[PDB]
């Protein structure tokens, strides 16, 4: 019943930063504190236990320390292997809690996404429904507002979106979204437009196409 | 090696019975506790439960008591995880994890590799695909809709592996229906739409497989 709650949620870092990750327990839990490290796919391991020592063949640069209520763990000069999730888990008493994963990211230079818009295609639209797709391309950092508007009034709850994992080459999103419809909603209207606003864009960027005349 | 090593992935009805190992092997089984952990799609650790091999002790989370029973069959140094009848809401990823005591707390030293357990009532399905092509410049993207197919994953390839500079295959999501869909996308320059481009589409489950030429139009 012990509530562990890490801070930050995400951050970006770069290789060489000194990261810093926050741990607060809901009550007291003396020095039993662990730290594990996730990559995506793959199972957690122990990086630390008993709030500040070093799990047999985990490299110094890590490094935890804190007790009672506030732990923290050091990352002291991050290293390109390093980017990753990492959770604490209070072991003072059962249940064993985790808290819910602080995720390292890494940092560049902020990039505007290229946007693209695909209406359906006619093989879709014989079985009846239509998706229409919106992609954003390569930018950073993550936050993104993508809006739908068809016949330029706001779509809502007939949207979904995935985003990709920091692509290895340049660390940028590319992002997806998809509004679906039936084939006769579809039909009825004509302007279908992605809105899509980021830090890298002065101003919100729109890209449109008009059903039948494309 | 202290190893774990978790039994294979499961796809599985809602109310259908499941039970899940984890052998452990470079150590005195019946000398360390076993803890299972649910990862959810997309979310952090849950500590479940845990046991004592020697004895066959068991803990509980107040949530998962009940739900699920956590066993150990020493005669083959294996411990096991099973449901009596599942739920679409225990889809996840499940670790087996060792107990190791050390600086006066247990610790998660070692874990299996996973398992991961899809359950659903949807039925095994292979995907439609739909070209993404631009309505009639630098770089011009365009992609294929693989869409109304389980259970996961497809494997998406351009031009039978030729091209793989500057595609993204995006996570697949869960539609309303029970079925997953996701698209696929390539940069490529606008001075080339000449090439010819074609997404092929590999569904194991359903053994089946979709090439689909995107056409500049
Ligand atoms: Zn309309
Ligand atoms: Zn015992
Ligand atoms: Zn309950
Ligand atoms: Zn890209």
């Amino acid at each position: 019943d012990i509530q562990m709650t890490q801070s930050p949620s995400s951050l970006s870092a770069s290789v060489g930063d000194r990261v810093t990750i926050t741990c607060r327990a809901s009550q007291s839990i003396g020095l039993y504190l662990a730290w594990y490290q996730q990559k995506p796919g793959k199972a957690p391991k122990l990086l630390i236990y008993a709030a500040s020592s070093l799990q047999s063949g985990v490299p110094s640069r890590f490094s935890g320390s804190g007790s009672g209520t506030d732990f923290t763990l050091t990352i002291s000069s991050l290293q390109p292997e390093d980017f990753a999730t990492y959770y604490c888990q209070q072991g003072n008493t059962l249940s064993y809690t985790f808290g819910q994963g602080t995720k390292v990211e890494i940092k560049r230079t902020v990039a505007a996404p290229s946007v693209f818009i695909f209406p359906p295609s006619d093989e879709q639209l014989k079985s009846g429904t239509a998706s229409v797709v919106c992609l954003l391309n390569n930018f950073y950092p993550r936050e993104a507002k993508v809006q739908w508007k068809v016949d330029n009034a706001l779509q809502s709850g007939n949207s979904q979106e995935s985003v990709t994992e920091q692509d290895s080459k340049d660390s940028t999103y590319s992002l997806s979204s998809t509004l679906t419809l039936s084939k006769a909603d579809y039909e009825k209207h004509k302007v279908y437009a992605c809105e899509v606003t980021h830090q890298g864009l002065s101003s919100p960027v729109t890209k449109s196409f008009n059903r039948g005349e494309c | 090696e202290v190893q774990l090593v978790q039994s294979g992935a499961e796809v599985k009805k809602p109310g259908e019975s499941l039970k899940i190992s984890c052998k452990g092997s470079g150590y005195s089984f019946t000398n360390y506790w076993i803890s299972w952990v649910r990862q959810m799609p997309g979310k952090g650790l849950e500590w479940m439960g845990r046991i004592d091999p020697s004895d066959s002790y068991t803990n509980y989370s107040p949530s998962f008591q009940g739900h699920v029973t956590i066993s150990a069959d020493k005669s083959i140094s294996t411990a096991y995880l099973q449901w009596s009848s599942l739920k679409a809401s225990d889809t996840a990823m499940y670790y087996c994890a060792r107990e190791l005591y050390q600086g006066y707390m247990d610790t998660f030293d070692s874990w299996g590799q996973g398992t991961l357990v899809t359950v659903s009532s949807a039925s095994t399905k292979g995907p439609s695909v739909f070209p993404l092509a631009p309505c009639s410049e630098s770089t011009a993207a365009l992609g294929c809709l693989v869409k109304d197919y389980f259970p996961e994953p497809v494997t998406v390839s351009w031009n039978s592996g030729a091209l793989t500079s500057g595609v993204h295959t995006f996570p697949a999501v869960l539609q309303s229906s029970g079925l997953y869909s996701l698209s696929s996308v390539v940069t490529v320059p606008s001075s080339s739409l000449t090439k010819t481009y074609t997404c092929n589409v590999d569904h194991k489950p359903s053994n089946t497989k979709v090439d689909k030429r995107v056409e500049s139009k």
